[PDB]
């Protein structure tokens, strides 16, 4: 029993757990039904997702989940950020209740939209209407940029931006999730990892890797990797390269190659995000604006020019 | 905040929002002999999160992007870099009095446009369903309040099929130009009519609470009685 919050705390019995949706080393998300989430609609059932610790969770993991929950309350609502619905903190396991993304994580979303290939066809010839276009891909990068831009304006670093952490809703809206590694840097303008532990190395910028220095600049690096993930439709960053050799590769100025079927500007965008000088990488405000233009230009949909 | 009006929101459940808005403004203005400046504000398809102002101008429907920015803590809306508002309302309001300066010429938005296609994406609405075909669906749902709205062959007319007192009962709706009539009652569109009776009683205090469709049956529907 820790500090309850009348603002988010929800009666533990107004939540009916369902099947798993995704797991990890020590943590799990399960679908569920929330009765009367809104006080003015006590009987309306809302499909939701609930995050919780596994059976073998440690003390440390619990504090990470507490933190994760506090971070989501401090960050606020945004079109492209998974929104926090409530929580169960008293007399029992901590439940962080969040919005349900019916199409899963971005990695899975993209892979299920990959082509059959020439001379090959799909069985049972699945939805040919959901096969994504070049316009739809830029739109996904744009949406994530908009969400990161908002997150940066709130003086926060995610530190775990990857396609597996971007959820896709029913209407295909990108929602940045998994704030368990996020940190507030309102006054300091950086975070320095003191302790040790698990880290998504293939998505981390050199300085965060070697010097343990985190900023919006390292998030932008991760975003470069995310872009690669998007344009390869769910590929794995630095495929086949052992992590222990990744260190050597980065220290020597190695960058991933251009994903086939990807304009040169988008590849240049990835390069900028991977700039060796952190201060030289674009900020999220620049990425949104660039991506804004490309979306306007890729979707041949004409609008009124007021200038 | 936005309370319907010219504000249509999501069109086609996220599918073909521009196209759906063009046919909605074209056939509507062509017929009603609408003046230039007729408009509606919809969600943007190209720029997710932003809005779009679609309007009628010289036999042609044109779209204008409404930028939104939620960084200054307060939301911001604008069409140009020299003018900004705290809400879609103050923004739409403004461009009703003051024109829209572009490449061609200027233009003050004139009058709103109702949601004439709003029902075409709803769960309860069916375009081609026979009465028996409808009764069979409501027969598989042993409840009171379950319903749907089918379109009939007769021009400008729809029926409302529902389960009152454990028995199938139908209701007649007639399209009169640009208004829907439920007998003596009159509304702006099917969706405004269903919206109403989703709260108020439609028959013996029986209210439209449970839209019915194929998937709705996969949640309630068994095999049919008689
Ligand atoms: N709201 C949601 N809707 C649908 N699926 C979700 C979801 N939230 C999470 N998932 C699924 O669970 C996966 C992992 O979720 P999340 O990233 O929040 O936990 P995590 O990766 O931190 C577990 P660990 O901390 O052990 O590594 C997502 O990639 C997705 O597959
Ligand atoms: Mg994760």
């Amino acid at each position: 029993e820790l500090p309850e919050d009348p603002r988010w705390e929800l009666p533990r019995d107004r939540l009916v757990l369902g099947k798993p949706l995704g797991e990890g080393a020590f943590g799990q998300v399960v679908l569920a039904e929330a009765i009367g989430l809104d006080k003015d609609k006590p009987n309306r059932v809302t499909k939701v997702a609930v995050k919780m610790l596994k059976s073998d969770a440690t003390e440390k993991d619990l504090s990470d989940l507490i933190s994760e929950m506090e971070m989501m309350k401090m960050i606020g609502k945004h079109k492209n950020i998974i929104n926090l619905l409530g929580a169960c903190t008293q007399d029992g396991p901590l439940y962080v209740i969040v919005e349900y993304a019916s199409k899963g994580n971005l990695r899975e979303y993209l892979q299920a939209r990959r082509p059959p290939g020439l001379e090959f066809s799909f069985n049972p010839s699945h939805n040919p209407e959901e096969q994504l276009s070049s316009k739809d891909l830029v739109s996904c990068a744009y949406q994530v940029a908009r969400g990161m831009e908002y997150l940066a304006s709130k003086k926060c670093i995610h530190r775990d931006l990857a396609a597996r952490n971007v959820l896709v809703t029913e209407d295909n809206v990108m929602k940045i999730a998994d704030f368990g590694l996020a940190r507030d840097i309102h006054h300091i303008d950086y975070y320095k990892k003191t302790t040790n532990g698990r880290l998504p190395v293939k998505w981390m910028a050199p300085e965060a890797l070697f010097d343990r220095i985190y900023t919006h600049q390292s998030d932008v690096w991760s975003f470069g990797v995310l872009l690669w993930e998007i344009f390869t439709l769910g590929g794995s960053p630095y495929p086949g390269v052992p992590v222990e050799e990744l260190f050597k590769l980065l220290k020597e100025g190695h960058r991933m190659d251009k994903p086939s079927n990807c304009t040169n500007e988008l590849y240049m965008m990835m390069r900028d995000c991977w700039h060796a000088v952190p201060s030289q990488r674009p900020t999220f405000k620049q990425l949104v604006e660039d991506l804004d233009r490309i979306v306007a230009l890729t979707s041949n949909q004409e609008y009124l020019d007021l200038s | 905040h936005s309370s319907e009006k010219w504000f249509h929101g999501k069109l086609g459940a996220g599918r073909d929002g521009r196209h759906i808005a063009e046919r909605l403004l074209t056939e509507y203005c062509i017929e009603t002999g609408a003046p230039d400046g007729s408009f509606l504000v919809r969600e943007s398809e190209t720029f997710v999160g932003d809005y779009t102002l679609s309007f009628w101008r010289n036999g042609k429907v044109q779209h204008c992007r409404i930028h939104s920015r939620q960084d200054a803590g307060t939301p911001k809306f604008f069409l140009t870099d020299n003018l900004v508002f705290d809400s879609l309302y103050d923004l739409i309001t403004h461009y009703q009095q003051v024109p829209l300066r572009c490449n061609e010429f200027e233009m003050r938005l004139s009058e709103p446009v109702p949601q004439t296609n709003a029902h075409e994406s709803k769960e309860w609405y069916h375009a081609s369903l026979t009465r028996a075909q409808a009764e069979h669906m409501l027969m598989r749902v042993p409840r009171d309040g379950a319903f749907l709205v089918r379109k009939r062959n007769e021009p400008n007319s729809y029926a409302i099929s529902f389960r009152a007192e454990g028995k199938i009962k139908h209701c007649r709706v007639q399209q009169e130009g640009q208004t829907v009539m439920l007998g003596n009652s009159e509304f702006d569109s099917l969706v405004d009519l269903i919206s109403y009776y989703e709260k108020h009683p439609l028959y013996r205090k029986m209210k439209l609470r449970y839209p019915i469709n194929e998937e709705a049956l996969e949640k309630i529907g068994t095999a049919e009685p008689d």
